């Protein structure tokens, strides 16, 4: 979608594995704030929205 | 209220230590008041701050 009307999904009731968007080399940026990107295998969220 | 002399030394230490405990749930500016999430959050160079 276009950015003034960005597409928000919601992301529940997985498991997720963030290693492989970490060990991909396609994302020019991979900024994470709040957390770590090595530690996001480890930690369990609810409310995630992409 | 006869022996309230010792009683507000008592509760006066009671609710210094409990102002001590409490203080342990403010963060003071930081993302957690628990060590454990931050440590468990963040890589070692944003964590230390």
């Amino acid at each position: 979608a276009s950015v003034y009307a960005w597409n928000r999904k919601r992301i529940s009731n997985c498991v997720a594995d963030y290693s492989v968007l970490y060990n991909s080399a396609s994302f020019s940026t991979f900024k994470c704030y709040g957390v770590s990107p090595t530690k996001l295998n480890d930690l369990c969220f609810t409310n995630v929205y992409a | 209220s006869a022996l309230g002399k010792l009683q507000d030394v008592v509760n006066q230490n009671a609710q210094a230590l409990n102002t001590l405990v409490k203080q342990l749930s403010s963060n003071f500016g930081a993302i957690s008041s628990v060590l454990n999430d931050i440590l468990s959050r963040l890589d070692p160079p944003e964590a230390e701050v």
